[PDB]
Parts: structure tokens; C-alpha cells; sequence
């Protein structure tokens, strides 16, 4: 058994890995306090839910997790909540003022004034593990201490963690549930400084979450609630490998394995299914096929695009549930004869396929229904490229105007760093377009 | 625990002031002694904010009282919630200010400023995070507007990194006392500019033509105009008093506000307004329809006239937050030619669920127009008028000052017109 | 459309179905950095004490 | 209140659909870089879908299908064609045809060389044309020797197929001729074929024994009034449309063209349409397109319909520029965006 670490930085990282753990505790069948009946070796052993969870003598199971807020508000919701007792008070770290959605503001000013605290409370996590892969990563692209901070914290992992894997989950910034205009800057800094530090980042565009949420739960208005206890299923079906027994994706090492042929371009596409609303008075369970042929529709994409006008580079089948096979294997010989699934030459032609017999668990009182079997796709498509030009053409028609830029020289930013974290991503995009283009 | 330290100058300052800690208080259910008579917790989560606790949990305004005369002080002090104030704030001279820039900046007001500043120090000192300040003031007087800028100036040395907004009143010649009002706003107007983050310009001729022509009343007063100075000061600071929308940060409002140092004037506005008809029902449409009216526009510029670089919204009472992004869209998407296209997504809406009292729903606006160069080329134009014959002067040069500061002031702010200018093409 | 590399276990099972074959900065670096962008906020916070000082 | 950009100034057709929205008085123009529009009218190169469906509450609609170009490509075309099981190798109605790409650079070379010199020794016609999509640049030789050498002079792809050498010819005159279908897509992916359709024709006595002569081979609307001397003489700009042109197979062969021709050109375009419509089609995207589509096809004298090309952006015939265009604003754009007959289209229907 290998242990890993979660790092939830600003906000949405805090708030998302607030949704996850509770979903975890469900799904393994640990309390609110800690306790988990069906562990039977009390206060150790190395099972696979151990990678995610440390013991102590008195029976309590602890995640392996660390929460970073350079304001107070957010995280203290977590020091009151539901699972306040999961946590000790090491392992949540806020500060008194944040970035102002500002990311020089995040990965200096303020930043530098708290790093090397956040890396002394990651460094007594380590310390509790034997045989530590690496770290999940969850932020947001727009926060300036989702992005500001974390490329920092990214960079000094690199140095005092350098043989560890490092995996983020990564929130693109979508208008429609944002209050802040200099977003697509923020994003753009922190991927240019944390691409070379990252091994696979799963991107989900708010955009995709909240019109999911919209179509197929039919709120009018989603929450961030809704929009968490959503992308914490999707997360959770990314970990479940790490935290059940099975074969598939069972280090971090294997997701660059399987997912990333090319180091640069590491940004799997997800897509899941279903998603029903559970209000639905009772909604007709839907079979291997038609959930697999649903991962082929843009409707249920993290991020909104069109994989029929890239290629493929992998492509991961995750399911939870009552599958077999027999069935999967079916189903993709048949939506290879209807769809368009173009693979890049020099990749094979294939799918990895894995299936954890438990179904997904569904969080009481939340908005999903249970459904006898679900599947998450990880495919890594140009077609996600899509989205970087989307944010790039955003940063250009402010930075045209040097609009807002005095606020990040002010924090001690050259500005020269804007156009050099610009061009990294134009090299970014035409990488993509030489892998599926002709 | 993000704490605003609030400052009023001069009886423009202290008038509208008033009103403002008149009209919040009842809102967040704090009575004429400072004790809380409410009944909802949303009334006291974010009371701190500009609120400090005092012993028998008292609520004392975190709020300064600044004059050269004592008149309009003790008017607030005898005032409907005078009593709510701590005593040791009231800050004040004998000798005045006689609507004269230098009294206020340079001589009169420079004596008196040090005392201020120490209770400015005494505030923050018992902050836990202080956010920054604001303060309200008129740009036409003495007190106000020329020592309201030199406290700015010194607050700014002392707290160079906090926050600095500012309500300021800009003179017209409809609703003037004196004819040297262009003189004083001039001179105040380049302090703002290298000084605050934000300024509310609120125009005294655009509070009137809409006490006059909207709310019907045939012989505005001061009190009128400051209602609605009220109304305005309680909706943009409605997110930061209340929970709910994060993000509610100074800083963070200011760094999706202000594309440009420079440019932070900003055009507010308020919808209802109606006269007294006055218990219909408001629709959404309504209140977006009004909301972006320039009549409900209290800078006096047309915003036809100009582009906006970024708009804020603030929608109050319970309504349909789903119908308020329809006609926030609508309105973008049917005028999206008054919008800079070089800032996607500039016009950003909040809702709150606390209505402003006896209202059902409300809207205020907050909208950083290059047209509010409209402003500032009027208050040139009379400056311009009266200096070509150094009309006045002598009540100036008399306190210490050159025709050389004055010039200066002039370049500078027709400077400040030529960027607004460049922005709008 | 071949099923290759079959794991099966008591929580579930994983395979591979193949259609068609194919055809950092030091510690020291990066305080420098931080340090830098210090050194340009104080001078400009310099700047502005010294503007106000005139 | 609508809103709409264009992007492609070079376009006659939707600049009179740009014309005709604007006097609805329900349609605003913007400027081409402003993204809060309801309709993009976009350029040919490099359309950014990319950025489209992404502005919230704004339902957008393009005037072009993301990945048609496989359609409207002459090499795209060939290889659709030969690997879509739809279409099938055998196809029966496109001309046999090669990809060949010139020796400076998969491709068909000695594929092309069986066949050809399997006619070469049948005794059958063996006169085969040379073209690709960056000409004004085409070749018809009976030699398999110049067709090749004329291809590597060249830089870019080239398609070789073969020469109608029966083309069906009008009389008087003995001409040659192609017709020209406009086809309109909605973003229900309903097939609209305009009832108006357009021959263009050549002045130019058709002669077999000369191919180095393009003017009675080739019926292009530049090349008749350029390089022809009888340009305009039987009818006006070398184009006549249906009513004459079925008047003529009336009185001449004693049939229709409804019959004869018209159902062939009806099928065909079924076929290439709906042979890529999981490709491009925008049914579940998160936004909508539609694209009008110019068909060419050409005719032998046993009145047998084949395909020649498809034209992504297509230009139209003076005299039906009206009612064309008319008719794209009210079935691809006031189908989506509505404002406050005897169609002038035939509905192919189809199974989707
Ligand atoms: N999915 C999801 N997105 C969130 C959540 N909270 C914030 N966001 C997104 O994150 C972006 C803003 O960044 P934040 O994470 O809130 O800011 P931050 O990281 O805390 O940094 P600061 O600027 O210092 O507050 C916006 O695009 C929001 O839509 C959340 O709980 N769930
Ligand atoms: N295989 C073939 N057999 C007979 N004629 C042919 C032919 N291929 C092309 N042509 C002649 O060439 C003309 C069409 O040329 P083509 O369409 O390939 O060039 P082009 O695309 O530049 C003209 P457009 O795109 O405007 O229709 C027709 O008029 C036809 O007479
Ligand atoms: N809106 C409003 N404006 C005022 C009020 N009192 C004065 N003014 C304006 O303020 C300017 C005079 O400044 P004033 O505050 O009286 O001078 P000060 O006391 O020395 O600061 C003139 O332009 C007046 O129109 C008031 O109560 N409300
Ligand atoms: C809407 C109320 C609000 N609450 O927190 C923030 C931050 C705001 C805000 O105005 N954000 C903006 C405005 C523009 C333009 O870009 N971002
Ligand atoms: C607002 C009342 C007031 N208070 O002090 C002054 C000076 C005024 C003033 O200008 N009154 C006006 C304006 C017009 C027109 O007629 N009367
Ligand atoms: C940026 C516009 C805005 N939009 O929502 C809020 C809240 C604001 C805002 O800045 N309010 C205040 C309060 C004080 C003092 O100065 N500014
Ligand atoms: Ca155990
Ligand atoms: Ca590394
Ligand atoms: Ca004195
Ligand atoms: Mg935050
Ligand atoms: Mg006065
Ligand atoms: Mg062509």
C-alpha cells in the first residue's frame, strides 16, 4: 500500500475537497467521527482505502488531506461542519486577507509569506506515510490563490518531492457563475508555471457542470452545492482505483502511464453518465451501452467540445457498478461502427477498461438518483485544445489593453511575465494541433 | 472580521454621513442607543464591518466626525441617531473653512489634521483585518474637500496598502453656494485621482433634476438630495454588509473595476424612484429598465455618451435570480455597442435576499463609464472660465497658494478627460 | 477486438481491448524570484513615500 | 432583437442575407470581433467553432458545418467516396477516380496504372482529367504520361479521374454542360434542394479529338467568358435553367427532367449528405449549424447523373439571388431565431 495526499488550495479546491471526503466517507463506510465498523485491524493495517486514510489507535480514520485559504471563511465552514472530526487542526491552514483574485498577489505578496508553513504541514503528513506516490491537487484557474498559489506550492513540491507523482483537479473559469473579470489571466499565469509540474491535470469548465445541472438534475439556478456534490462524483470516480482493490490505474504512475503519451499535453478529457435527476419520479436504468455510447456525447463532457474533430492519444473506461466485460466490449464494437473515434497514428487503437462491482454511492439529500451502473471515460483529446483558445483569445483582448495589469505589477509581477506565460500557451496550442491535425 | 473604517468632512460630508449610518442602522436592526432590536441573524453576521462592539453589546458606528466649524456637528450630535456616535470621533475646529480649498488643505485644515489622525490610528489599531476606508465629502466646499484630501494624502503614507474609496459630491451651478466651487473641485479631483481606489462621483444637479422631474418635488432641499445619496451608499455597500456573495472584498471589487489606476470614477445609480402610484409592484424588467436609465443616473453623464469599461449590479429583496440574469443579458445583449468588447463579461451581477426598508426589491448601479469625463469637462470648463481672469484667486493666494498650483491642477485634469477619451475609441 | 491483460478480484475486474495497432528550478531559484518581486514593491512603495514627502 | 456578424466580405450570397435581415428591422449588425452575437456569418479559412456556444444566454447559429470540408474537397471527396461503406468503392454515379499526390512530396499512383492500362489494352476510351482544389489549372490528356508529369510540376494534391468522354449534348450547338444544384442544410440537418437550378452550358461545339482546346471541355462560367468567342449566343451568360432546359428534353428526347435527370441529382445528394451526418452533425452541440452546399454534376448522353464536385461556398445565379437568399433566412435562420409559400425547397426526407 502506497499512500496519497490531497491539497485543496483556495475556495473552490477547499469547497470541492469539502464534497469529495464526505463522498469518500460514504463510499468506504466511515462516520462523521472517524470510526469505521468494518475495519477490522484497529488503528493500522495497509488496505487500499488506506492510501487515502491514516488510523489512530483510538479507531479514527484520517484523511491524508491539507487545506490551504489565505482567508478564513471558507475553510471554516469545514472546522464546524458535518465532518469536523475527521480532520485535525493542522490540517486547515487560513489566513486573515486573500489574493483579491489576484494571481501575483497569491503566488507572491502573500504567498511567499506562508509557503514554507503549508509545506512544514504537508511535511507531517508525509512523515505518517511508508511509501508516498504523490499529491492530488484540487483549485480553481480564476481564484488568486487557487492559481497564484498554487503554481508556487507546485514548485516547491517539485523540490522537496521530486520522484513523487503530482495530479490536479483543475476548475475552468465559466462566466456564468464568476465575479471576476480577470480570470482568464489568472489561469493563463498559473498554467504556464505549473506545466511542467504536473503530471495530469482533469480539467471541468463550470460551463459543462452548470448546464448539467440545468439540463439533466432541472435546477434552475444551480448552487455551488450542486455543482460540487457533481464533480465530486466525477473525482470520485477518477480515485476509486487508488482507494479499492482492482488492477487498473492503481498509482499515480499509471495515470501518466495510460493517459499521457506526451508529457505537455496531459489534460484528459472526462465525460460521465448518468446523471438523473433524483426527483425523477423513476427513470428507466439505462444498460452498458446506451452509458457507454453517452460517453461520446458532448452533453456530458467536463468541458464542452468536440472530440469528433480531434484525435485520440488514450482512452480510460471506468464503471461502477452491475457490468461485466461481455457487455462493454459490445458496446464499443458498436459505437466504433457509428461514431468517429480518430486515434493518432502513432498511438494504438484500444481502451483500457476497468469495472469496480460497487455502484456509485449517492450523498442523502443530494440531487442524484441511484442508478444500478455509471461509467466515467478519461480520454486524452485535441479536441480539449478547444478551451485553451477560448481562455488564450480572452487573455489577449484585455492584454491588448494592458487592462488590469497594473494590479499585478503592483505585487512585484514584471510584466513581461504576461507575455511569457502567453507564449507558453501558444506553443501549448500549436503542439496540440501538430498531434490532430493534418 | 474585514473592518471599514468610515471618515465624514465638512457639513456636505457630515450631512450625508449621517443619513448613511441613519439608513444602515435601521437595517441592520440598531437603534438610537446602539442596541440591537432585530430579528434575523443576517442583521448581525457582517455588523462588524462598520460596526465596532462596545460593552452590553453595544454597536458603536467605526466612524469619524471631521469639520473646521462646529455647527453642522452639533446638529448630528442632536440628531435623530447623534447619540449612537462614540463622543472622542467628533474632530472638529472653531475657525472654519470659508469654502476655500487652502483653509482646508493648507492652513486651517493642516492644523487640525494630526488630531484626526490619531483617531484614524486609534480605529485601526483595534481592527483585527482592517479593509480600508471610505469617505464622504463634497468637492465643492472647504472642509470637505480641501481637507478631505489632505487626510486621504496622510492616510495613504500611514496605510499605503489598504483600500481608499470615497462618496464625493461634485458642485454644479444649479445647486451652488458659492461661485468657487469649480476652483475646489478641480484641486480635489487631481488628489483623488493619485489617491483612491474608488470614487463615487454623485452630482449635485443630477440629485436634483431627479428629486425635481422623477420624484416630483417642487422645491428640492439638501435633505432631499441626501436621501438619496442614502439609499445609493446603503446599496453598494450592501454586499459587504451582508452574507451570502463572496467575493465581497474592497480590493477584490476594486481589481474588477478598475482596468486602469487613473480611471476609478464611478457613475452610481438606484431604481425604484418613484414619487408619491408609489405601492405597485416592481417587475424585474422594471427594475433593470430603470437600473440603466440615465435618468436614474446620479453622475449627470450620459451614458449613451461613453462606453462602459465595467459594470456591478446589486439586486435586493426576494426575487427570481434565474429571471435577474435574463434581463441582465437583455440588456447587454440589445445595447452591447455601450460596451468595451475588450473586456469579456464586464457587467457582473449580485442578489441579496434583505430588501432596503419599505421596499420590496431594489437596484443599485455601479458603472465605471468613460462618459464621466462629461463630468470632469464641465468643472474644467467653469474652472477655465474664472481663471483666464483670475477671478477669485485672491482668497487663495492669500493662504499660501501660486497661480502655478491652480494651472497645474488645470493640466492635470484635462489630462484626466484625454484618457477617458483615448478609452472610448 | 481483442481482450487482453484480464484482472479479476472480488471488487470488480479490468482488461484491455485493443481494435487496431498503431502505425526544474532549484530552491535557490526560485527564493531569487521571490525575492525579486519584493524588491520591486518596496521600491515602488519607496517611490511613493518619497512622493509624498515632496 | 437579433444580432449577427460577418465575417466573410467576399460572399454575395449572405451579403444579401446580411441585407435582407438588416430590413427586417429585427436584426442588428455588429462589429466582426464582437462575440454577444445570435448568427455568425463566417469567413471560409479557419472558422473558430471553437469559440462558438460559450456565451451564456445566447443561442448561436454559423453558416458553415464544422468538418463538411471532407464533402467539399476535391481529394476529401475521392477518399469519402472509396472508404465510406456507404458510398462503397463501386459507387455508380462518381466518376473512377484517384488520389495522387505529385512525386516532390496514401496515394493511388500504380493503382491508377492497372486500371489504366487495362483499358489502354480493352480497346476502351481511356481519356482521364487531372485537377486539384488550388486552381483558378486542369489537364484532360489521353496519355497516362502527362497526366502524371503534369502532376509533379505542381506542389499540391491532385485527384485523376476519369473523362466523361459521352457527355449528353444540346442542340443546337453539340455543347457541352454541367448543372448546378444548391442545396440548403438546417440545423435540423433537413435537406432543402432549391427548385431552381442553373446549366452552365458551353458555346463551344463539343470535340473529341482535341483536348488541348479546355473552351468546349470546360464549363465554367469564367472560362466561356474568357477564352470563348460564342459566350451569350443561344443563351444569355451561358446559363439556362430549368423551365427551357426541361422544355428541351421535352421536345427533343420525349422526356422530363424531373425524370430523367432530377431523380438521379436527388439521390445523389442524399448519399453524400447523410453519409457524414454523424460526423457534422449538431444536434446534441452546444451550438447549431447550417451551410448551403453548390452540387455539380454532369450528364452522358444516356442521360446517367454524375457527381462532380461539391462547393462549400458556393456562388448563385443572378437572376435567383432573391429568392435564394430569401429563402435562407426562413428556413436556416428565422427557423431558430423567429420574427414578431409554396416553399421554394424540395425536402428530402431521410432517416437520421
Ligand atoms: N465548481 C466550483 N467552482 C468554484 C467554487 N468556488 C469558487 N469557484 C470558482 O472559482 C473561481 C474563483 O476563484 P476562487 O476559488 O473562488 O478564489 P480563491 O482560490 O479562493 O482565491 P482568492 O481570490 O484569494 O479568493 C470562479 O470561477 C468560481 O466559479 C466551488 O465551490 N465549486
Ligand atoms: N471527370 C470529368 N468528366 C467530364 N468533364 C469534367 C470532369 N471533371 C471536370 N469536368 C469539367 O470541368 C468542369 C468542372 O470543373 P471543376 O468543378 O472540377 O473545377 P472548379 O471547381 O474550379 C469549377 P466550380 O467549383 O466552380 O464548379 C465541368 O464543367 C466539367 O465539364
Ligand atoms: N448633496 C448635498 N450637497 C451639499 C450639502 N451641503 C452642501 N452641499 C454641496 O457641497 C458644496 C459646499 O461644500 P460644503 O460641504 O458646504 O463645504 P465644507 O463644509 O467646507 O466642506 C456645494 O457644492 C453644495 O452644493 C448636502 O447636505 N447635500
Ligand atoms: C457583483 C458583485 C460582486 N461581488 O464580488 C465581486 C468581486 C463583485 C463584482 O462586482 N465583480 C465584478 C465586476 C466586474 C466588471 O468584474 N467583476
Ligand atoms: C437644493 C436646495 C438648495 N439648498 O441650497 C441651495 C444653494 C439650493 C439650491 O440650489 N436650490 C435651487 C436650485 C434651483 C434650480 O432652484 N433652487
Ligand atoms: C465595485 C462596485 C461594487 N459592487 O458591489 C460592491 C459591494 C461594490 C463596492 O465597491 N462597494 C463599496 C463600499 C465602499 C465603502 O466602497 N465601495
Ligand atoms: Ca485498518
Ligand atoms: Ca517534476
Ligand atoms: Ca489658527
Ligand atoms: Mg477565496
Ligand atoms: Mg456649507
Ligand atoms: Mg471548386
Amino acid at each position: 500500500m502506497r499512500e496519497c495526499i490531497s491539497i485543496h488550495v483556495g475556495q473552490a479546491g477547499v469547497q470541492i475537497g469539502n464534497a469529495c471526503w464526505e463522498l469518500y466517507c460514504l463510499e468506504h463506510g466511515i462516520q462523521p467521527d472517524g470510526q469505521m465498523p468494518s475495519d477490522k485491524t484497529i488503528g493500522g493495517g495497509d488496505d487500499s482505502f488506506n492510501t487515502f486514510f491514516s488510523e489512530t489507535g483510538a479507531g479514527k480514520h484520517v484523511p491524508r488531506a491539507v487545506f490551504v485559504d489565505l482567508e478564513p471563511t471558507v475553510i471554516d465552514e469545514v472546522r464546524t461542519g458535518t465532518y469536523r472530526q475527521l480532520f485535525h487542526p493542522e490540517q486547515l491552514i487560513t489566513g486573515k486577507e486573500d489574493a483579491a483574485n489576484n494571481y501575483a498577489r497569491g503566488h507572491y505578496t502573500i504567498g511567499k509569506e506562508i509557503i514554507d508553513l503549508v509545506l512544514d504541514r504537508i511535511r507531517k503528513l508525509a512523515d505518517q506515510c511508508t511509501g508516498l506516490q504523490g499529491f492530488l491537487v484540487f483549485h480553481s484557474f480564476g481564484g488568486g490563490t487557487g492559481s497564484g498559489f498554487t503554481s508556487l506550492l507546485m514548485e516547491r513540491l517539485s523540490v522537496d518531492y521530486g520522484k513523487k507523482s503530482k495530479l490536479e483537479f483543475s476548475i475552468y473559469p465559466a462566466p456564468q457563475v464568476s465575479t471576476a473579470v480577470v480570470e482568464p489571466y489568472n489561469s493563463i499565469l498559473t498554467t504556464h508555471t505549473t506545466l511542467e509540474h504536473s503530471d495530469c491535470a482533469f480539467m471541468v469548465d463550470n460551463e459543462a457542470i452548470y448546464d448539467i445541472c440545468r439540463r439533466n438534475l432541472d435546477i434552475e439556478r444551480p448552487t455551488y452545492t450542486n455543482l460540487n456534490r457533481l464533480i465530486s462524483q466525477i473525482v470520485s470516480s477518477i480515485t476509486a482505483s487508488l482507494r479499492f482493490d482492482g488492477a487498473l490505474n492503481v498509482d499515480l504512475t499509471e495515470f501518466q502511464t495510460n493517459l499521457v503519451p506526451y508529457p505537455r499535453i496531459h489534460f484528459p478529457l472526462a465525460t460521465y453518465a448518468p446523471v438523473i435527476s433524483a426527483e425523477k419520479a423513476y427513470h428507466e436504468q439505462l444498460s452498458v451501452a446506451e452509458i457507454t455510447n453517452a460517453c461520446f456525447e458532448p452533453a456530458n463532457q467536463m468541458v464542452k467540445c468536440d472530440p469528433r474533430h480531434g484525435k485520440y492519444m488514450a482512452c480510460c473506461l471506468l464503471y461502477r457498478g452491475d457490468v461485466v466485460p461481455k457487455d462493454v466490449n459490445a458496446a464499443i464494437a458498436t459505437i466504433k461502427t457509428k461514431r468517429s473515434i480518430q486515434f493518432v497514428d502513432w498511438c494504438p487503437t484500444g481502451f483500457k477498461v476497468g469495472i469496480n462491482y460497487q455502484p456509485p454511492t449517492v450523498v442523502p439529500g443530494g440531487d442524484l438518483a441511484k442508478v444500478q451502473r455509471a461509467v466515467c471515460m478519461l480520454s486524452n483529446t485535441t479536441a480539449i485544445a478547444e478551451a485553451w483558445a477560448r481562455l488564450d483569445h480572452k487573455f489577449d483582448l484585455m492584454y491588448a489593453k494592458r487592462a488590469f495589469v497594473h494590479w499585478y505589477v503592483g505585487e512585484g509581477m514584471e510584466e513581461g511575465e504576461f507575455s511569457e506565460a502567453r507564449e507558453d500557451m501558444a506553443a501549448l496550442e500549436k503542439d496540440y494541433e501538430e498531434v490532430g491535425v493534418d | 472580521m474585514r473592518e471599514i473604517v468610515h471618515i465624514q468632512a465638512g457639513q456636505c460630508g457630515n450631512q450625508i454621513g449621517a443619513k448613511f449610518w441613519e439608513v444602515i442602522s435601521d437595517e441592520h436592526g440598531i437603534d438610537p442607543t446602539g442596541s440591537y432590536h432585530g430579528d434575523s441573524d443576517l442583521q448581525l453576521e457582517r455588523i462588524n464591518v462598520y460596526y465596532n462592539e462596545a460593552t452590553g453589546n453595544k454597536y458603536v458606528p467605526r466612524a469619524i466626525l471631521v469639520d473646521l466649524e462646529p455647527g453642522t456637528m452639533d446638529s448630528v450630535r442632536s440628531g435623530p441617531f447623534g447619540q449612537i456616535f462614540r463622543p472622542d470621533n467628533f474632530v472638529f475646529g472653531q475657525s472654519g473653512a470659508g469654502n476655500n480649498w487652502a483653509k482646508g488643505h493648507y492652513t486651517e485644515g493642516a492644523e487640525l489634521v494630526d488630531s484626526v489622525l490619531d483617531v484614524v490610528r486609534k480605529e485601526s489599531e483595534s481592527c483585527d483585518c482592517l479593509q480600508g476606508f471610505q469617505l464622504t465629502h463634497s468637492l465643492g466646499g472647504g472642509t470637505g474637500s480641501g481637507m478631505g484630501t489632505l487626510l486621504i494624502s496622510k492616510i495613504r503614507e500611514e496605510y499605503p496598502d489598504r483600500i481608499m474609496n470615497t462618496f464625493s459630491v461634485m458642485p454644479s451651478p444649479k445647486v451652488s453656494d458659492t461661485v468657487v466651487e469649480p476652483y475646489n473641485a478641480t484641486l480635489s479631483v487631481h488628489q483623488l485621482v493619485e489617491n483612491t481606489d474608488e470614487t463615487y462621483c454623485i452630482d449635485n444637479e443630477a440629485l436634483y433634476d431627479i428629486c425635481f422631474r422623477t420624484l416630483k418635488l417642487t422645491t428640492p432641499t439638501y435633505g432631499d438630495l441626501n436621501h438619496l445619496v442614502s439609499a445609493t451608499m446603503s446599496g453598494v455597500t450592501t454586499c459587504l454588509r451582508f452574507p451570502g456573495q463572496l467575493n465581497a472584498d474592497l480590493r477584490k471589487l476594486a481589481v474588477n473595476m478598475v482596468p486602469f489606476p487613473r480611471l476609478h470614477f464611478f457613475m452610481p445609480g438606484f431604481a425604484p424612484l418613484t414619487s408619491r402610484q408609489q405601492y405597485r409592484a416592481l417587475t424585474v424588467p422594471e427594475l433593470t429598465q430603470q437600473m440603466f436609465d440615465s435618468k436614474n443616473m446620479m453622475a449627470a453623464c450620459d451614458p449613451r455618451h461613453g462606453r462602459y469599461l465595467t459594470v456591478a449590479a446589486i439586486f435586493r429583496g426576494r426575487m427570481s435570480m434565474k429571471e435577474v440574469d435574463e434581463q441582465m443579458l437583455n440588456v447587454q445583449n440589445k445595447n452591447s455597442s455601450y460596451f468595451v468588447e475588450w473586456i469579456p463579461n464586464n457587467v457582473k451581477t449580485a442578489v441579496c435576499d434583505i430588501p432596503p426598508r419599505g421596499l420590496k426589491m431594489s437596484a443599485t448601479f455601479i458603472g465605471n463609464s468613460t462618459a464621466i469625463q462629461e463630468l470632469f469637462k464641465r468643472i474644467s470648463e467653469q474652472f477655465t472660465a474664472m481663471f483666464r481672469r483670475k477671478a477669485f484667486l485672491h482668497w487663495y493666494t492669500g493662504e499660501g497658494m501660486d497661480e502655478m498650483e491652480f494651472t497645474e491642477a488645470e493640466s492635470n485634469m484635462n489630462d484626466l478627460v484625454s484618457e477617458y477619451q483615448q478609452y472610448q475609441d | 477486438m481483442e481482450v487482453i491483460e484480464l484482472n479479476k478480484c472480488t471488487s470488480g475486474q479490468s482488461f484491455e481491448v485493443i481494435l487496431k495497432p498503431p502505425s526544474d528550478p532549484s530552491l535557490e531559484e526560485i527564493q531569487k524570484k521571490l525575492e525579486a518581486a519584493e524588491e520591486r514593491r518596496k521600491y515602488q512603495e519607496a517611490e511613493l513615500l518619497k512622493h509624498l514627502a515632496e | 432583437m437579433y444580432t449577427f456578424v460577418v465575417r466573410d466580405e467576399n460572399s454575395s450570397v449572405y451579403a444579401e442575407v446580411s441585407r435582407l435581415l438588416l430590413a427586417t428591422g429585427q436584426w442588428k449588425r455588429l462589429r466582426k470581433d464582437n462575440p454577444r452575437f445570435n448568427l455568425m456569418l463566417g469567413e471560409r479559412n479557419r472558422l473558430p467553432f471553437g469559440r462558438l456556444g460559450h456565451e451564456p444566454g445566447l443561442v448561436q447559429l454559423v453558416n458553415y458545418y464544422r468538418g463538411a470540408d471532407k464533402l467539399c474537397r476535391k481529394a476529401s471527396l475521392v477518399k469519402l467516396i472509396k472508404t465510406s461503406p456507404e458510398l462503397s468503392e463501386s459507387c455508380t454515379w462518381f466518376p473512377e477516380s484517384y488520389v495522387i499526390y505529385p512525386t516532390n512530396l496514401t496515394d493511388e499512383r500504380e493503382v491508377f496504372l492497372a486500371a489504366y492500362n487495362r483499358r489502354r489494352e480493352g480497346r476502351e476510351g481511356n481519356v482521364w482529367i487531372a485537377k486539384s482544389s488550388a486552381g483558378a489549372g486542369i489537364l484532360i490528356s489521353s496519355e497516362a504520361s502527362e497526366l502524371l508529369d503534369f502532376i509533379d510540376e505542381q506542389g499540391q494534391v491532385h485527384v485523376i479521374q476519369k473523362y466523361l468522354e459521352k457527355p449528353l449534348l444540346l442542340e443546337p450547338g453539340h455543347r457541352k454542360f454541367d448543372i448546378r444544384s444548391w442545396v440548403l442544410v438546417d440545423h435540423l440537418y433537413n435537406i432543402y434542394l432549391y427548385r431552381e437550378g442553373v446549366l452552365r452550358t458551353s458555346s463551344e461545339p463539343y470535340n473529341s479529338a482535341n483536348f488541348q482546346d479546355k473552351t468546349c471541355h470546360l464549363t465554367n462560367h469564367c472560362i466561356q467568358k474568357e477564352y470563348s468567342k460564342n459566350y451569350g449566343r443561344y443563351e444569355e451568360g451561358n446559363e439556362m435553367f430549368f423551365e427551357e432546359f426541361n422544355q428541351y428534353l421535352m421536345d427533343a428526347l420525349n422526356t422530363t427532367l424531373e425524370n430523367s435527370i432530377l431523380l438521379q441529382i436527388k439521390h445523389i445528394i442524399r448519399s453524400c449528405l447523410m453519409c457524414i451526418e454523424p460526423a457534422i452533425s449538431t444536434k446534441h452541440l452546444h451550438y447549431q449549424s447550417f451551410q448551403l452546399f453548390g452540387f455539380d454534376f454532369m450528364v452522358d448522353e444516356e442521360l446517367k447523373v454524375w457527381l462532380i464536385e461539391v462547393n462549400g461556398a458556393p456562388a448563385c445565379a443572378q437572376k435567383l439571388y432573391a429568392e435564394l437568399c430569401q429563402g435562407i433566412v426562413d428556413v436556416a435562420i428565422s427557423s431558430v431565431f423567429p420574427l414578431a409559400p409554396t416553399s421554394i425547397f424540395i425536402k428530402l426526407h431521410h432517416h437520421h
